[PDB]
């Protein structure tokens, strides 16, 4: 995408989302990041939407194949093929975050957003990991989420939607990856309750966003308890 | 369970 | 796919469908066709499912983009990009049919199936065509569907599901491509009525298949009248 | 309108 203007890449990412062409969307956003400039709030959301959809589809396919495999070499080979492609996308996202989105992000909102992404893509790698590096992959996710949590608690109100989504995802990490369901439940409960107590400060539109994510926290708590 | 979606929907 | 066994390609196409990985499915089926052997009934359905899904997604994206365009160069450029990829897939399918699926298909069921596909992929090309060859693309679809119709009427009962699906798709061609809505309605009506009159000959399972496609004919007739 | 689907569903 090196020959396309930054603004054209952003425009085409928005078109690709409307057309449900998420692989294209991700390629346009990778090209935009590689222009070397920081991303605005809207642009960070385009980047996240694109890769979350791509990897989300790979994860769903890997789960179908892994279930068939658990129940000739073809099933294992094909699961391995999908797994390698998933790992490749996660590595690409982590590479964008490391070169150089995180290091240039100084405002709390941008830095937390990117560290939450970093935790998420290490979490997706952990979902498929089995080898000598599995513990290290899990700890890489934990470390990214933890740094994001520490910044969010110092710099953002308890209803901030990035802070809430981070806590949601870190709670999923605890439950599904780290084998720490009590930590997951405690984080989700404390996050929900501290957000509830700050809703009175919000406008109607901020209220809607915070309560939307609070409902996701509650949905998980209902599933886990 | 569920993680954050890419868009509000 | 030249180094993978035919049977492994077929197996992986079935897995790819279960995992909703239709691009993979299509690549596995292209590899199977390129082994040079004829396809069984089940294998013909895998080939059709794979490419119909891939091109169906491209068509939906092209329609979103074409609508935005109709309402800088970026929208047109991106619509053109999706259009070129759609044309490439249609050309690939038509190439498989021409080298050498159709020429080796002697039984009515196989030959009609492939000629129906040929009509469909020329129809998809016609949906996006605007240049000097647009009339020729339309006539190529017409010619393929017509040959399939002629064989089906001589060799298959009026309830045969391939005959019915062919008539359904050719009726869509008449309505949406050829600007012949009366021909479309007449074909759908006569097909429906002749199938109705032959349902008494069918087992429960054949009845279910024929009536499923008859309902699609009826749904179109309701939309068109 | 609608053409034939790839599978019965
Ligand atoms: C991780 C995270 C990312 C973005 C937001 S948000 O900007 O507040 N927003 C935009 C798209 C995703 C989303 C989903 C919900 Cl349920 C609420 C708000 C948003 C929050 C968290
Ligand atoms: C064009 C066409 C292809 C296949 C068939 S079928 O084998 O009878 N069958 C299999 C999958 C698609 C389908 C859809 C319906 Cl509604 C009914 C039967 C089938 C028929 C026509
Ligand atoms: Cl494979
Ligand atoms: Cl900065
Ligand atoms: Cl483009
Ligand atoms: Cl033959
Ligand atoms: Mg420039
Ligand atoms: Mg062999």
């Amino acid at each position: 995408m090196g020959s396309m203007e930054r603004a054209s890449l952003i425009q085409k990412a928005k078109l690709a989302e409307q057309a449900e062409r998420y692989e294209d969307m991700a390629a346009f956003m990778k090209g935009a990041v590689e222009k070397g400039e920081e991303l605005s709030c809207e642009e960070r959301n385009l980047l996240s939407v694109a890769y979350k959809n791509v990897v989300g589809g790979q994860r769903a396919a890997w789960r179908v194949l892994s279930s068939i495999e658990q129940k000739g070499p073809e099933v294992r080979e094909y699961r391995e093929k999908v797994e390698t492609e998933l790992q490749g996308v996660c590595d690409t996202v982590l590479g964008l975050l490391d070169s150089h989105l995180i290091k240039e992000a100084g405002d709390a909102e941008s830095r937390v957003f990117y560290l939450k992404m970093k935790g998420d893509y290490y979490r997706y790698l952990a979902e498929v990991a089995t080898g000598d590096d599995k513990k290290r992959i899990i700890d890489s996710a934990r470390s990214a989420y933890q740094e994001a949590m520490d910044i969010s608690k110092k710099e953002m109100p308890p209803t901030n939607p990035i802070r809430l989504g981070l806590a949601l995802n870190f709670s999923v990490f605890h439950y599904e990856i780290a084998n720490s369901p009590e930590e997951a439940i405690s984080l989700a409960k404390t996050t929900f309750d501290e957000a509830m107590a700050d809703l009175h400060t919000l406008s109607e539109d901020s209220y809607k966003d915070s309560t939307l994510i609070m409902q996701l926290l509650r949905d998980n708590l209902t599933l886990w308890t | 369970a569920g993680s954050i979606p890419g868009r509000r929907s």
